[PDB]
């Protein structure tokens, strides 16, 4: 029921990352690696 | 705790963040600009 802001808010930690935002693309890869991982247990989790 | 409010909050007014967020994404804006401009120079160079 979210937003698209709030979708980015919370999967990619965007407050957490290091402060003055890093347009470099590998913080977007490492970005969607973290939440990559965190919907990964999400589901072993569900499946359980 | 008066003397380190007066030192800090004194020191928190010669800095403004927004303007170097400002800043920071009108230097992004001429990096992918900067490599766009790259990108249609060597094409050209290797058309030649």
């Amino acid at each position: 029921n979210g937003t698209v802001e709030e979708i980015v808010e919370a999967y990619l930690q965007v407050q957490a990352s290091a402060d003055g935002f890093d347009p470099s693309e590998q913080a977007a890869y490492e970005a969607f690696e973290a939440a990559r991982v965190r919907a990964s247990q999400e589901l072993a989790a569900s499946a359980e | 705790l008066r003397a380190d409010s007066i030192a800090k909050n004194l020191e928190a007014q010669k800095s403004d963040v927004l303007v170097r967020q400002l800043f920071l994404e009108r230097a992004t804006a001429q990096r992918d600009t900067l490599r766009v401009v790259e990108a249609i120079f060597s094409t050209s160079a290797r058309y030649v």
